[PDB]
């Protein structure tokens, strides 16, 4: 009674087959790139409009990787977006070293991960390789994890 | 590895191959009945029952597992775990594998020779419905090779698998043997870069990113009409290489033990003529054709006495195999000749008379179709 | 108890038989031999032993 | 009187030198649901074995 | 040597080699049911229609096959037939035919009840009573030497006869068994050769310095298998000049096909059955030799057959067979060909009656040469 | 280093054919009578003695130990030591090795030419039966192979064994050479792992056994596609490796050398067909009738004229020996055809009436059933 692994560990894609969900309903203002984290800036028509991370913003989800959506190479203003609001994905960051384990993570501006002390929300999943001259981190993340300010 | 034959079997196309090119091809050969008023009508109740598929997939059971059945349900007004009473009458027959039976009620009455025989059988089928029991005669029992009287004991009276752990290897080593062959091919060159202080940069940094995704750069446009600069002082490039040879006979020598232990021949097992002769296939033809024949009167004629009383209101019949030989038209015109000039060439001499040339001609059976008559 | 070899069993796996005689000087030597297990319960609480009767 | 009271049986080879049987279990429960259900109570199974001489 | 006081050989050795090696099974289980199956002439009876409705009805052959495969095997087996008599079955058969079943015990299952060595009988020294004991809880059961027949297998020296309490000795002597056992162990060091084909070597100094199962080996090891699993034709690999050096080396291999089919042929010069049968293998380069080699094949079956098949027919037949005296023939085994038969048959029916015509031979007898040879063409009884 | 015979008979395979393949085909080859009346009733009074598996035994034994015996029981009223009276009675036929036979009385009368030939045979079967003396005509004994007097004389007039010291050792010396080849095969590679300091190692201890693990555990996972590390400074690596080549060759000429001693030749010691030629071996087959025909007619007719007159009443008869010789289906209707066209072609013109020409017809063996009359 196991879950089987995912092959390719390359940013902005899932890495294990485990309880996902994607959000498919989407649409981008300004331009994404795979692995960063997006929020939801407003809701049209059963629609959300969704933007790169800012500042003191709530992350909502990782934006994911697809070859027929997005044939740029990246997420373009005016697209339908897929977004991954439970499981675990590659993300990019701009730390150095690993993280303890099931720790709780810290996301920068423009949706990268930078810290590994928060208080609550995406913790980190024990996948930590190389990319780019820089690296790749696995997180996992959930549902109702980070609630919007009131 | 793989101790339940069944995932084999599913799984590599050759154990398939093996156990299903005998039974198979053996009932599709056909047969032919004497001693009956006519033929035609028999032909037309044989393929009304249509029960071929069911038989073909009951041996291949037999073969594969060691064991399997078939019942023989008849339109009789008597429930089913009772005996049958003399008649010629069927209905269907559906076929059960070999976990599906097991032994009720057993006789040891000395005055029937039937003592040490079970009488009952229980079949469990599932599909949630209740398992049930069957009288002796109207179920056969399909077993496999023959082994030694205590393995058949211990394995409740049915035989073994023709999948034995030798074939299980052979099988198995040939396809490691064939990865194996890739590597070498993929390990015929190697090239080697070395560089004073290499070592120095440290770990997963720019600086040796850098040097990665330049060697891949460089890696990528090289070739015969292309060429590489280094540094004389500090870097050198060589390169490595063996040779490979022997292989394809490795990998024929592997697969001539496959044969040699499953039995049936290479043109039947490889599906590869040899190429280098013109008449000696034939000959492993008629050899396959005694092999397969051979196991014919073995299996398949007990399937004929069980299930041909029960459709057949003649009393007394002879059941005879056709000769397994790929025809020819042509052949056959002449075979033709020959019979018709012989049949009649001098019994214009002897009380030789219509009503029984006629019936020695249509015996063998022609091309030539005749009314009944005189 | 109760009668049935689900329950309670003695095994025979070799019955008895003679080993050819072995000679010497004037004189003979003929051994004989066979196996057995003894009881075995497979399902107890089928029996009732009432002791000090 | 030994082969006579008790059953006498020959699922046995002259060659073996022993034997095992074995004995099965289960667990399982059931409930009462609705038509819009995505929780049902499950069951198992278990095994045992003892040997001879 | 000490051994057991209870001698026993072919007892299980015998039995697991020819379970689990399906070699050991082809050069037991060939020779039996070709025999059986080759099929036989009965002459001196009045007619065969019956005579295959009754052999068709008790259908024994099965029996009969495995019987032989026992007899081969194990050195010797039995089969008893049970008679429809109305007395003990300890007592005689009186003349007659009837029978109602044959059924095989193996050669555990038979020793001897008492013996009888009197001098007027030629029946001296022959066991007179058998004490067989079946299986499935059975008792055991006194059978008169008339009722059941006893099959041995190849003969031995008559030392280990008597020593074996008249009986043979298994096909599978240890020369041919251990024949048969290097032979898997031969192939198993070529391919392990076939393995060990390249090696490659990775020097670096201070390598020593590294801890036992910590991480900073494991790290070198999975680096080390990181860049074995990317390497190729074509791909490069780079190393430190001052620190470590890679060599690669390779050995040849030649010979094992040839090698093995050595082995090969000794284990068919020892097993007696010839190439295209046990191996199954034509050998391609030639047209019409296997036609030879399996004549000859057909030789050594026959020759093998004449020795035990007829002792189970001259067993079974008076049980039969009401008629009084009759002779066996064997069919030739041969298989011939539609053409073949075809020709045949034209060249016999019109030998038969190209020159009888000025003769005596009438009607009533050349009918009886025309279908004594079995033809295709059939006759009705009569004239 | 002599060994005992009959162990290396019932052990080796190899020796079991060379003592065996001649006497089973030569008896059951088969003969044909003349002068007989009639020979179905022949047939069947011969195999209803049915003696045929104590004939074949009887040839193996005389074979191998040089010596046999046939003690032949008759219906008469006399005691056994008694000569035998004129008549044709069989009961029996037993047989005894070469070891409990042995020479009681002595004829030296030089009237008759029986001087210098043992009178009366000296039994001891053993097994708690009295030894007892047989009449010279009541025993047959066979013997083995041609020797030298001054050998023969000091065997007690006996035969030697077929399997002599260079027939012995020549099959001794196949098998050492066949283990000789596998340990050449094993020891095609060594890997040679060298370290300094590796002596200070001390025996036995918990240190080596670590060290010997870690070498078998890397040992265990080498191959292609699989590198290992090694110290530059302290230790080295290497592989030596050996090629094989001419030993299946010589294990021919081993063959060779056991077939030339045996004297039967390979396609029936070997068994494996030559495959370059369809139509040799066909002749070679017919120089094998011929040698084992010639060393038939040596040593089975014997035991022709010792039991036939016994059995058949007739005066005068003679003892032929069938043509060994395959007989295949559509040449034998050929020639069949040959002979009835040769036999009444040119008969009609002279004497040659039909009351000889069925006989000439019917003499010949035939396929062709004629009923006995005018």
């Amino acid at each position: 009674y196991e879950n089987l692994f995912l092959r390719p560990a390359c940013p902005g894609n899932i890495s294990d087959t485990s309880t996902y969900n994607i959000d498919g309903a989407c649409v981008a203002q300004g331009d994404i790139g795979f692995g960063s984290a997006v929020q939801v800036v407003g809701i049209v028509d059963g629609v959300k409009v969704v933007a790169a991370l800012p500042d003191g913003g709530t992350p909502y989800g990782i934006a994911f990787r697809s070859q027929y959506e997005h044939l740029s190479g990246k997420i373009l203003d005016g697209e339908v977006c897929n977004v991954v609001s439970h499981g675990r994905v590659w993300t990019l960051t701009s730390l150095g070293e690993a993280p303890s384990l099931f720790s709780k993570l810290q996301f920068g501006s423009g949706g990268v991960v930078t810290g590994g002390s928060g208080s609550a929300g995406w913790t980190f999943a024990g996948g930590f390789v190389k990319h780019e001259d820089g690296y790749i981190i696995e997180v996992q993340v959930k549902q109702n994890a980070f609630i919007a300010p009131p | 590895a793989s101790y339940h034959v069944g995932s084999f079997y599913n799984d590599n196309a050759t154990a398939k191959r093996i156990v299903d090119v005998i039974p198979e091809e053996m009932v599709t050969a056909g047969f032919k009945i004497s001693g009956v008023k006519d033929e035609k009508e028999f032909k037309s109740l044989w393929d009304s029952y249509k029960i071929d598929p069911s038989l073909v997939d009951a041996l291949c059971w037999a073969r594969l597992y060691g064991g399997a059945a078939i019942v023989a349900i008849i339109n009789d007004n008597r429930m089913l775990t009772s005996p049958v009473k003399p008649g010629a009458k069927l209905e269907g027959v559906r076929v059960y594998d070999r976990f599906a039976i097991t032994i009720e009620k057993r006789v040891t009455n000395a005055r029937s020779p039937r003592y040490g025989e079970p009488e009952i059988y229980k079949v469990s089928p599932g599909d949630n419905i209740q398992p049930y029991l069957i009288h002796h005669t109207r179920i056969f029992i399909a077993d496999g090779e023959r082994v030694t009287p205590q393995m058949r004991k211990q394995n409740q009276g049915w035989g073994a698998s023709v999948l034995n752990k030798s074939l299980i290897d052979a099988i198995c080593d040939y396809d490691y043997c064939e990865s194996l062959a890739t590597q070498i091919l993929r390990r015929k060159q190697q090239a080697v870069w070395k560089v004073k202080g290499l070592a120095e940069m440290c770990d997963d940094d720019d600086a040796q990113y850098a040097a990665r995704l330049r060697l891949a750069q460089v890696d990528d446009n090289s070739g015969v009409g292309r060429a590489i600069g280094i540094d004389a002082e500090t870097e050198e490039y060589d390169v490595l290489n063996s040779d490979i040879s022997g292989v394809p006979e490795f990998l024929s020598s592997k697969m001539d033990r496959i044969v040699s232990l499953s039995g049936i021949h290479e043109i039947i097992i490889k599906n590869k003529n040899v190429g280098g002769v013109s008449a000696s296939q034939n000959t492993a033809l008629e050899t396959f054709y005694k092999l397969v024949d051979r196991k014919r009167e073995e299996d398949y004629r007990p399937l004929l006495e069980f299930l041909l009383p029960f459709i057949v209101d003649e009393q007394e019949w002879s059941i005879e195999f056709e000769p397994l030989s790929v025809p020819s038209k042509k052949e056959e015109s002449e075979i033709t000749k020959n019979n018709v000039e012989s049949v009649t060439k001098a019994i214009t001499e002897q009380i030789i008379d219509l009503e029984e040339a006629r019936d020695t001609l249509r015996s063998i059976a022609p091309e030539f179709k005749l009314k009944d008559g005189n | 108890y109760e009668k049935n070899p689900m329950n309670m069993s003695i095994e025979i796996p070799e019955a008895f038989n003679m080993l050819p005689a072995q000679p010497k000087d004037l004189h003979f030597k003929v051994p004989c031999t066979s196996k057995c297990t003894g009881l075995t319960i497979y399902r107890p609480m089928t029996i009732v032993l009432i002791t000090g009767v | 009187s030994a082969l006579r009271v008790f059953p006498v049986t020959t699922e046995l080879s002259p060659t073996d030198k022993t034997f095992e049987y074995m004995t099965f279990d289960k667990v399982g429960t059931a409930q009462i649901i609705a038509d819009y259900t995505d929780d049902l109570p499950l069951v198992d199974a278990l095994g045992t074995s003892e040997f001879g001489k």
